[PDB]
């Protein structure tokens, strides 16, 4: 397929590893969520108007809405993590081990 | 059932009954303070609810027929034993404090149930958060051991972190000697065998532990013994109370209504004095366990639920 | 020697010492959410690279 | 001479943590009751 | 009166009661009638009669 | 084309405004003038410290009402359809759930700033 | 595997053929169990309640009763329906394609040699 | 919670499932998702201590990247199909992509790291709604994309979740994540009859779903998340402690009992595909998850653990808890089995 | 060299994904992924999408100003890390351009590549429609249609909104 579907799809998997790979900093991560939303939205929106597909041309909009659907979600449970703990770092949240 | 989140939906609010005179009122004090009557003469004059001091046999008196059970059901314990053998190998002192914490969990419940249903304010005896102060009294006489202590902790840090304070603390000074002198007047020859220095950590845990951390959370009114025998002068100085410290201001109708849920529960209340830390104060063994649960199913209106019991005269069970 | 000790060993101790430690195993985890997606990227890099489930 | 039922002794096995405590699972004490964490 | 406290189950809930003889008795009258129009269904499809 | 040429000539004299501002002037680079401004005493503390925002339930709530401009934002296109009551209620029901939504975050003091 | 056949009819429980089948019989062996289920759940609701188990609530397990009876006799018509379609669709399949299915000659035991295995 | 708050949310959860059972569209799918992750963060959130909010960050974490992961794969049928429609996947790539989301929202292994956290550190009825109610809408995109799952990749997630399942609850003494445990072994049981028939997939889904309802509100019902407190239960409601028992051995798998019925067809469905060896490793390796279901009947029923003094109290109050549906239930995972072909209208 | 601009927007794309994902700071993570999401509203507005490019775009301008709120409230050390303060940062920002970079050098030489799909070197101007579109652009009318043909969408989107607000007043309590 085309040339830019390729740089498209390898943000999604750079952005994937960044997500799966944590930093131990949730706030870093929830911007790989953010960029794995990016990238799905472009890789979309090139395929529906690539293909004059019109009717789901309003597919993305929708895609982008929920995007900070969660992230927004993300950030409300950014917020009692860092209310429990001074910092949001991610080995903080280990209590559930035993 | 009676009360659920469907009354809550429904209408019934419990901050449309939550009135002025809706005061929880807990009057502490020694031994032999004379708060006995005062409570009282404070709930026939705030026209509040009287509860009595929890002892062995609440829980016999909210259930069935409210008289007492032998205490092999209830407390296996007895407070006249503590009196005479504190040091017992058996354990009856801490088994004591056990019961009559959960009593007094037990009775703050009824307490709260009474004021988030009704409106109307309860007066209590040694609620909860006074009950700490005969646990370090007999931790201090070494009546117990440390892992005693550490039980009653970890029962009480999971359980009275779910209830609020109550309105009004009132406390009686009375000394050491004038407790005494009062216990020698009383005539019950196991209440004379009190030694001074369990009086005396009675006094110094709550001068020193209990009432400094419950002046911030409510308002204390500390009298004398003199002054405590006059109770109008003590409801004067009630009434004029400028209500603003404690968790009850931030208190909304989302907040009463999940305390009500949990209060009206009593399994649920109940639901962590009965924690397997196996202490051999406290802990039944099975075969014991097993024998007296079957003698007590065996007793009259035990059987079953409160209105399924034929040798007692509940009809129509066939529809119920 | 054999119904005690041998024919007690063969079949149902050493079947009951692996199933523990297995067990004991598996359930050493260290409550990480960093360790736990690090695995779920190994999985997927296995199931592309070594397994071909992709396929 | 009559029915053996469990003791402390062996009622203790099952109040820890895990099940079976090995090096790494030793640390883990047993979580909350109310299963509610101090605030730290 | 042997209760201190009057019990929730102390007398039948009337409503409840008669909300389930009477759903009960509209099952069983339903379920009869759903058999009885399924049976003569089947004799007509079939011309059993 | 002309697009990228006129932000190149932005960014290129935005840029050149730097640095004939820096190369220019003559330098004069001393370890207390490029300290720090706490009104002429020395900062306490690195400002990198966590400045909690009291505006936070607001700020996620932004991020969910700017959702709504990429679904209003439609609406002068999608005003020219045919099948067009149909339009008018779900756009009206679109800012009715916005408004529902702005209610109950007015009602439960989710618009306040807390402390 | 029957998923094709109630795809053309969807969230049909019993289809308008299902008239074609005779019902279950209210004295079905499986309903009279479906019955005894109900009596068992009026029962352990009785127990976990402490109320008596036999005589409280007898309104209560007879609804119990009547539900499960109620319920379970239109899953019975519901299962001897898909079991009914199983073999009409079995038959069809077989009749539709005698080259997949032969008849078989089925020789007698005078001509078909088995291998003797003695046990001594 | 404000109880029309509860009832918004809960009926949002249930929306989210609805819209992923009913929808012919993809992104209807993503949707009902999103909508059911989002909807349902607050009831693990429900008691508000530092428990809840580490097992709602683990969760929003892992169903946050298994959604990213299913979008992909819908993006990428979109690239090779040019359509939108929930049927079968054009692609093998798309078909691990939307396989692997899947997976990880029903938290079966590798990805099972999730499950005993986050059902850990939320109550027992957040608890019963995560491990009942959430693995109904990837079993249903699961029934409609078996066309083009992969044969080895299903099986390889439906025999290590299995053993890892196994494995893992013997290791327990918390109540929670026994269940959750379980719940990865009857994950794998369900998906490994997935390609051969779903009917079973979707029989094994509702008897667990009974059985599991049924040990939650047993759990509710006496107040306990522990091995050690459910061990009292002798002293208190000894009713409970049977059923209990009833419900334990049916889980494990014990003829003549329900949760016998799954497992059986499972391998009635396997052998007719001439596989042999992979549903005997399946029922062999559920002997671990019968073992340590026979522990906690050990430790409740068969036995009488030591009691407290308090407990003498509880003696005086009876039970006022909504136990929905628990004879019902424990009747139906008991004793269905002589119904086992009941199961035909689940084709 | 001009014909390969989408291909360009897009190198400049991974290469803000690089800078985001390798995770030096959400400030300098804000910073990439605005960098990513400037750009990709130019490789998608080459496509016809300039509604549909300016508006992610322009929410996650709004979402990296929100980000870089709590960033500075929460998510905040005394040293935080630019790009090259530590070492596994900027080890795997040169491993992702590096491997970028190598596969470009790949698709420009061979004109094909394969990672997991095969892909085309030439410049994507190749698979534009070669007719016009009259007196609507296209994709907005698609989008305008989320009014008229998306009515099931407007419910739920709208409905995961509000409820989305609902839930997050809902975690943002603490008691
Ligand atoms: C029937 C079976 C189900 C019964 C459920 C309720 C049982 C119960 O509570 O009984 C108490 C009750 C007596 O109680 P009570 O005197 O009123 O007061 C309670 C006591 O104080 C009791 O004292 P307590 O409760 O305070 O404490 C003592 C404690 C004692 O408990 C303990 O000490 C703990 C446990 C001890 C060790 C474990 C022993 C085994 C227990 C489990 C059973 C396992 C085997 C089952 C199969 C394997 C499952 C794993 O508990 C009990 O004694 C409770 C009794 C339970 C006995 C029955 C158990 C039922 C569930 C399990 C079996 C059914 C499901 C699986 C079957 C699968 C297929 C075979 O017993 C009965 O009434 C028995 C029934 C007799 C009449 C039957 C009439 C039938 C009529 C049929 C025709 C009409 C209908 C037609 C319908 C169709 C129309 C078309
Ligand atoms: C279409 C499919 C329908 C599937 C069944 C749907 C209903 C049952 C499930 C829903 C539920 O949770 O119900 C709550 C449930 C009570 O909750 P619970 O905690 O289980 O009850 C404990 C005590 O019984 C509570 O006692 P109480 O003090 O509240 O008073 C007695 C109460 C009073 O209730 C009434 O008077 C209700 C009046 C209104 C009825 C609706 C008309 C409006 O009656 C009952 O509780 C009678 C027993 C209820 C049995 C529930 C299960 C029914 C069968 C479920 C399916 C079994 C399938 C077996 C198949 C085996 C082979 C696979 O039942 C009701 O409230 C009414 C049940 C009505 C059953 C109708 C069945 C045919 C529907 C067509
Ligand atoms: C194939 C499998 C490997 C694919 C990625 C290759 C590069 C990354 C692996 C190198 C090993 C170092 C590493 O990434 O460590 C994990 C690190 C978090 O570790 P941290 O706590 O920061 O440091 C202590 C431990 N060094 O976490 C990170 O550094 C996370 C950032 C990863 C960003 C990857 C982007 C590049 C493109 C990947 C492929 C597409
Ligand atoms: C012929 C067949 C031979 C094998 C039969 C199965 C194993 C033997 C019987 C079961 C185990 C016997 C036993 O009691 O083992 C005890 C041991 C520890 O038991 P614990 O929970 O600590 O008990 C409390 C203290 N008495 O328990 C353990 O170590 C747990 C072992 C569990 C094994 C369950 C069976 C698994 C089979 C499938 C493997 C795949
Ligand atoms: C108790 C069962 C109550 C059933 C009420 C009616 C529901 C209904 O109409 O269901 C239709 C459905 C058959 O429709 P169908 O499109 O074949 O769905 C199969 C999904 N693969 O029918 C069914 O799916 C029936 C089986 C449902 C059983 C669920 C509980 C066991
Ligand atoms: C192939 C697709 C098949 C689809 C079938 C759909 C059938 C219906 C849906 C079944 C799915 C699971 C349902 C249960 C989800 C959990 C519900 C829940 O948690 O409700 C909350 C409530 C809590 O009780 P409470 O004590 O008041 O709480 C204290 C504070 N939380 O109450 C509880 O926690 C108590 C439990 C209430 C619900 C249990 C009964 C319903 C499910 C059991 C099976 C019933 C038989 C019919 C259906 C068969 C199929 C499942
Ligand atoms: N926790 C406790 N431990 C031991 N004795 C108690 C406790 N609480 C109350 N009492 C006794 O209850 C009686 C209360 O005195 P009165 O003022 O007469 O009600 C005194 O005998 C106290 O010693």
């Amino acid at each position: 397929m085309s040339l830019v579907y390729m740089n498209i799809m390898m943000a999604f998997t750079v952005s994937l590893t960044g997500l799966l790979m944590y930093r131990s900093h949730l706030m870093s991560s929830l911007l790989c969520l953010e960029g794995m939303m990016l990238s799905l939205f472009i890789l979309a929106t090139l395929m529906i108007l690539n293909s004059h597909f019109t009717l789901a041309s309003m597919m993305p909009i929708i895609l982008l809405v929920f995007a900070a659907c969660e992230a927004a979600l993300g950030l409300s449970l950014l917020v009692m993590v860092s209310n429990t703990y001074g910092t949001d770092y991610v080995q903080n949240l280990n209590l559930l081990q035993c | 059932l009676q009360y659920g989140p469907l009354a809550y939906i429904l209408g019934e609010k419990t901050t449309k009954k939550m009135t002025e005179n809706s005061k929880l009122i807990t009057v502490d004090g020694n031994i032999c303070s004379g708060k006995s009557k005062l409570a009282k003469e404070v709930a026939e004059k705030l026209g509040l609810k009287h509860f009595p001091e929890a002892g062995i046999h609440y829980a016999d008196s909210t259930t069935g027929d409210g008289k007492p059970l032998p205490v092999r059901f209830s407390g296996n314990c007895s407070l006249e034993k503590f009196y005479d053998d504190p040091k017992s190998n058996d354990g009856n002192s801490y088994r004591l404090q056990a019961w009559l914490y959960a009593s007094r969990l037990l009775q703050y419940a009824d307490a709260l149930e009474h004021l988030l249903s009704t409106g109307q304010g309860v007066v209590l005896e040694r609620s909860i958060y006074s009950d700490f102060v005969f646990l370090e009294a007999m931790y201090r006489q070494g009546f117990i051991r440390k892992q005693c202590v550490d039980h009653y902790n970890q029962v009480k840090k999971v359980t009275v972190c779910e209830y609020l304070p109550p309105h009004v603390v009132i406390y009686v000074d009375v000394p050491v000697s004038e407790v005494q002198s009062r216990i020698q007047k009383k005539g019950n020859p196991h209440e004379m065998k009190i030694t001074s220095a369990y009086l005396q950590d009675i006094e110094n845990v709550y001068k020193g532990t209990f009432l400094p951390e419950m002046s911030e959370k409510c308002e204390v009114l500390q009298y004398s013994a003199w002054e405590a025998e006059d109770a109008e002068k003590v409801v004067e100085d009630i009434q004029y109370l400028k209500y603003d410290k404690g968790p009850w201001l931030d208190q909304d109708d989302r907040k009463l209504h999940n305390l009500r849920m949990l209060v009206q529960d009593k399994l649920e209340v109940l639901n962590y004095t009965s924690i397997p830390v196996f202490l051999p104060e406290v802990t039944i063994g099975a075969h014991q366990s097993d024998r007296v649960f079957q003698e007590f199913t065996e007793l009259p209106g035990r059987k079953y639920r409160a209105g399924y019991n034929e040798d007692v005269g509940d009809k129509w069970i066939w529809l119920k | 020697l054999l119904d005690l000790i041998w024919l007690e060993t063969i079949l149902p101790k050493t079947i009951s010492l692996a199933q523990m430690k297995m067990s004991t195993t598996i359930t050493s985890q260290k409550g990480l959410i960093k360790l736990y997606f690090l695995s779920f990227l190994i999985t997927i890099l296995i199931s592309t690279t070594l397994l071909n489930f992709h396929e | 001479a009559r029915q053996w039922q469990p003791d402390v002794e062996w009622a203790e096995q099952y109040g820890g943590a895990v099940m079976y405590p090995t090096k790494e699972t030793a640390h883990w004490k047993p979580p909350p009751w109310n299963d509610v964490d101090p605030p730290k | 009166k042997f209760y201190i406290q009057e019990p929730p189950h102390g007398s039948p809930n009337w409503l409840k009661v008669g909300l389930t003889l009477g759903t009960s008795a509209f099952l069983w009258i339903y379920l009869i009638k759903q058999h009885n129009e399924d049976v003569l269904e089947y004799k007509r499809r079939n011309g059993l009669e | 084309m002309n697009l990228m040429i006129t932000l190149l000539t932005n960014f290129t004299l935005a840029t050149l405004l730097v640095t004939i501002a820096f190369w220019l002037p003559q330098l004069n680079v001393y370890s207390e003038k490029t300290s720090p401004y706490e009104c002429g005493f020395d900062p306490m503390g690195s400002a990198r410290l966590p400045f909690s925002m009291k505006f936070f339930l607001v700020a996620i709530t932004f991020l969910l009402f700017d959702l709504e401009i990429a679904l209003l934002l439609p609406l002068p296109w999608a005003s020219q359809t045919t099948n067009l009551n149909t339009m008018l209620t779900m756009a009206l029901l679109l800012i009715f759930l916005l408004a529902v939504s702005l209610a109950y975050e007015w009602t439960q003091k989710g618009l306040e700033w807390t402390e | 595997m029957m998923t094709g056949r109630q795809a053309r009819a969807p969230l049909q429980f019993l289809p308008d053929e299902a008239r074609s089948l005779p019902p279950p019989k209210l004295t079905d062996p499986r309903l009279a169990y479906i019955g005894f289920l109900g009596y068992c759940s009026g029962l352990i609701d009785n127990a976990i309640r402490r109320r008596p188990v036999l005589s409280a609530g007898l309104h209560r397990q007879f609804l119990y009763i009547t539900s499960f009876v109620f319920v379970g006799y239109y899953l019975l018509k519901r299962q001897d329906y898909m079991y009914a379609v199983r073999d009409h669709d079995m038959f069809s399949y077989i009749k539709s394609h005698p080259e997949d299915f032969p008849e078989k000659d089925k020789k007698t035991y005078r001509e078909v040699f088995e291998e003797f295995h003695p046990v001594r | 919670m404000n109880p029309i708050i509860l009832i918004i949310i809960l009926m949002t959860v249930m929306l989210g499932t609805i819209i992923v059972m009913i929808s012919t569209h993809w992104l209807l799918i993503w949707i009902g998702f999103e909508m059911n992750m989002l909807a349902i963060i607050p009831i693990m959130m429900k008691k508000h201590n530092p428990r809840a909010t580490e097992a709602s960050t683990k969760y929003f974490l892992t169903q946050s990247t298994a959604s990213m992961l299913l979008m992909m794969a819908i993006i990428i049928n979109l690239m090779f199909s040019g359509q939108w429609t929930v049927m079968k996947l054009f692609n093998p790539m798309a078909s691990m992509l939307m396989t692997m989301a899947l997976a990880m929202k029903l938290g079966m292994a590798p990805f099972h790291f999730w499950v005993p956290e986050v059902t850990q550190g939320i109550p027992l009825s957040s608890g019963l709604i995560l491990l009942t109610w959430q693995k109904l809408a990837p079993m249903s995109v699961l029934y409609q994309i078996l066309p083009s799952i992969n044969l080895d990749l299903i099986l390889t997630l439906s025999i290590l979740s299995i053993t890892i399942g196994g494995w893992g609850g013997l290791n327990q003494t918390q109540l929670r994540k026994i269940m959750a445990y379980s719940s990865i072994a009857h994950m794998g049981w369900m998906t490994a009859v997935l390609l051969y028939n779903p009917t079973m997939t979707l029989l094994n889904l509702i008897i667990y779903i009974i059985m599991t309802s049924t040990m939650f509100t047993l759990f509710m019902a006496n107040s306990t998340t522990t091995t050690l407190s459910l061990s009292h239960t002798w002293n208190k409601a000894p009713i409970m402690t049977i059923l209990v028992l009833i419900t334990l051995l049916s889980m494990g798998g014990l003829p003549p009992l329900s949760g016998f019925m799954p497992k059986w067809m499972i391998i009635q469905e396997m052998t007719k595909n001439d596989s042999i060896i992979l549903p005997t490793l399946m029922a062999i390796t559920a002997l671990l998850n019968l073992y340590f279901y026979m522990r906690l009947t050990y430790s409740t029923a068969l036995t009488m653990f030591p009691s407290t003094n308090n407990m003498k109290m509880k003696w005086q109050f009876p039970t006022t808890k909504r136990m929905t549906l628990l004879p019902t239930m424990t009747v139906l995972s008991t004793m269905l089995l002589p119904l086992t072909p009941i199961l035909s209208i689940l084709e | 060299m001009m014909t390969y601009i989408v291909f360009i927007l897009s190198i400049i794309f991974v290469m803000g994904f690089v800078g985001f994902s390798s995770k030096p700071s959400p400030i300098y993570g804000g910073l990439g992924l605005i960098v990513s999401g400037g750009v990709g509203c130019g490789i998608v507005l080459n496509f016809g999408g300039s509604f549909l490019g300016l508006m992610v775009f322009l929410i996650y301008l709004g979402g990296m100003m929100v980000v870089f709120g709590y960033t500075t409230a929460m998510a905040t050390e005394q040293y935080p890390e630019v790009w090259v303060s530590n070492k596994v940062v900027l080890g795997t920002f040169i491993t992702g351009l590096l491997m970028e970079f190598l596969m470009v050098y790949y698709v420009l030489k061979d004109k094909e590549v394969e990672i997991v799909f095969k892909f085309n070197g030439m410049g994507d101007w190749v698979i534009y429609d070669t007719g016009d579109s009259g007196f609507f652009s296209e994709e907005a009318m698609g989008i305008a249609a989320l009014y008229s043909y998306g009515t099931w969408l407007v419910i739920v989107t709208g409905w995961s909104l509000l409820i989305g607000v609902v839930v997050i007043m809902e975690i943002t309590r603490g008691n």
